[PDB]
RNA sequence: CGUACACGGUGGAUGCCCUGGCAGUCAAGGCGAUGAAGGACGUGCUAAUCUGCGAUAAGCGUCGGUAAGGUGAUAUGAACCGUUUAACCGGCGAUUUCCGAAUGGGGAACCCCGAUCAUUAUCCAAAUGAGGCGAACCGGGGGAACUGAAACAUCUAAGUACCCCGAGGAAAAGAAAUCAACCGAGAUUCCCCCAGUAGCGGCGAGCGAACGGGGAGCAGCCCGAGCCUAAUCAGUGUGUGUGUUGUGGAAGCGUCUGGAAAGGCGCGCGAUACAGGGUGACAGCCCCGUACACAAUGCACAUGCUGUAGCUCGAUGAGUAGGGCGGGCCGUGGUACCUGUCUGAAUAUGGGGGGACCAUCCUCCAAGGCUAAAUACUCUGACUGACCGAUAGUGAACCAGUA
């Protein structure tokens, strides 16, 4: 799964290559990544799309379908960060296969 | 006449045997649909031995009602309860019978001896452990879009098969028409077939 | 303050630190008073606080 | 101004979708004087609703799980909490205002006390009980009419509707003064059948068994004396299995179309894992999840063990059996059962019963008592449905039992 611990990658957005962490998750399916923003009206890093509005829901919006944490695959994506105190999840992070 | 059985090598032929009823293909097509159907819920009516306290249930108001473990059913009024009107015994189902039921069981049963249907298998592949074999032997049968069909055996269920395609596994003692053809087709064993000539 | 402070006290510390506390709440009621100076952090712990050791006052 | 059409509108149908209903199935099943259910009023920095709590008020503590984020539904502004590891999910303890069975007394939530009945009684309420609630199931009493009979007084609808009292999770029955195809069966219910037969009936309409048989489930036992004791009683230790719920985790190619493929075509793979969901369009191999295994909770019933304790002899229960008068009820017929008034036996060298009465066979013995097992709903949890689809379906998929 995905994890707002978990630093990800983009691929195919505007914000292909850039690297961040996650900032939190929706249960719509969308994660904002840390360093992915826009340009307010005033310049206010603050993330979000782009068209003219009013009263909006922040956060870029990127979608899960897009990004890159782990994904054991012939790819161009590299590390990614990742808990530890569960024990059983360090085998698994120690394979080459699971995580 | 005499019906080819085959072998693990699907040889051309074996053994024979055979099942002897004028066959219908006027008694394999609806039958278990109305099994697909009425298998599926059937609200009877009187069908329960729900009985009425009369008054003096619990410290209330409590009508005679065809009551039974804390929900009324039977009467007309209540749910679950028999249908007021005339013609039909369970829910959206077939009214019929007990003998064409059956005759589409003899009748089936004889659908395996025809042409353009099923094989008889020998007794060994009962034996078969693995499935993928089973595929192979359905292969050169030139029967493996029959997993569309179905299939069957007869001693145990056979569970190098009931993984297979639309595989519901049953034993020569308890077929049923839906068994003899999951769709009017379905396949058997050699010793399957002498079990179920009775 | 923490359940592991409030037990280290005696008896009268925690009757000195009640006391000491029910002040603090008092003063806090500058809210009506529309006071800047109130942070609604403390007010929240100050209730809990005198609670917490009214609890552990029951356990001695 | 008539008609058709065109553009725009009105209106909301239709098509598609549906976080809802309807129906069935499996599992699980009580709550309260250590004062509950319900209701009222409060409680969040701002909060009017809903939800959660309740003045330690959408929270406090402990252990375990979980996990790095979080501050309920609301994705606001400010601010704050978290690695002294929170949010979130599960046992046990503490706190637990007032009324409410409340019970001092009065009272439309406000003011001052074990009220009332009853048992024991150191007669002091001192020690206890009852007084309420709960969807409908079982038992015990009271008991209609519309209606049918194509009128109606029996009959019928009803022993139903409705009234009263009470238990449990289940209730009633029950070891035969029975049955009565016999050198026979042989505790009692329930299911099937026997029967729509025997029987009843302006014999009109209608009404309507049982014995037996085939099954389910099986268990038999207690009251005066003599003697003596492995049944019972008190206490201790204390589960398995099963059922319900929760928990652990990786991986995506080529060509074409497209904003994007979970498309078409080509190639390949997993499967004790041929459920479902998510992801920019129909993804078993992109993510969750499913086999697998683990954990928590309930089950806790039982078993083991300590101290208790057999067995023997005789009899066997009268206002009853029975009779008469007057009624109720029943399929009950001179041959059902029960109530009320009156009368009234004998005893196993006796008595009752085998569908009429009285004298002669067979069976069994009342007027005392107890007794496991065989099912039945749907509040609650989960699953399913050739069911309906928002003038459909629950009245309620939107504040609904709200306006």
């Amino acid at each position: 799964k995905i994890r707002r611990d978990d630093e990800v990658i983009v691929l195919t957005g505007k914000d292909k290559g850039k690297r961040g962490k996650v900032k939190n998750v929706l249960s719509s399916g969308k994660v904002i990544v840390e360093g992915i923003n826009l340009v307010k009206k005033h310049q206010k890093p603050v993330p979000a799309l782009n068209q003219p509005g009013g009263i909006v829901e922040k956060e870029a919006a990127i979608q899960v379908s897009n990004v890159a944490i782990f994904n054991a695959a012939t790819g161009k994506a590299d590390r990614v960060g990742f808990r530890f105190e569960d024990g059983k999840k360090v085998r698994f992070f120690k394979s080459n296969s699971e995580t | 006449m005499e019906l080819v059985l085959k072998d693990a090598q699907s040889a051309l032929t074996v053994s024979e045997t055979t099942f002897g009823r004028d066959f219908n293909e006027a008694l394999v097509h609806q039958v278990v649909v109305a099994y697909a159907a009425g298998a599926r819920q059937g609200t009877r009516a009187q069908k329960t031995r729900a009985e009425v306290t009369g008054s003096g249930k619990k410290p209330w108001r409590q009508k005679g009602t065809g009551r039974a473990r804390s929900g009324s059913i039977k009467s007309p009024i209540w749910r679950s309860g028999g249908v007021t009107f005339a013609a039909r015994p369970q829910d959206h189902s077939q009214k019929v019978n007990k003998k064409m039921y059956r005759g589409a069981l003899k009748s089936i049963l004889s659908e395996l001896v025809r042409q353009d249907r099923l094989i008889v298998v020998e007794k060994f592949s009962v034996e078969a452990p693995k499935t993928k074999l089973l595929a192979q032997k359905l292969k050169d049968m030139a029967l493996e879009d029959v997993l569309i069909i179905t299939g069957e055996l007869d001693e145990n269920l056979f569970l190098a098969a009931r993984n297979l395609h639309k595989v519901d596994v049953r034993d020569a003692t308890g077929i049923d028409p839906v068994s003899l053809i999951a769709f009017d087709k379905v396949v058997m064993t050699a010793d399957a077939v002498k079990q179920v000539e009775e | 303050m923490k359940a592991k402070e409030l037990r280290e006290k005696s008896v009268e510390e925690l009757n000195t630190e009640l006391l000491n506390l029910l002040r603090e709440q008092f003063n806090l009621r500058m809210q009506a008073a529309s006071g800047q100076l109130q942070q609604s952090h403390l007010l929240k712990q100050v209730r809990r606080d005198v609670a917490r050791v009214k609890t552990l006052l029951n356990e001695k």
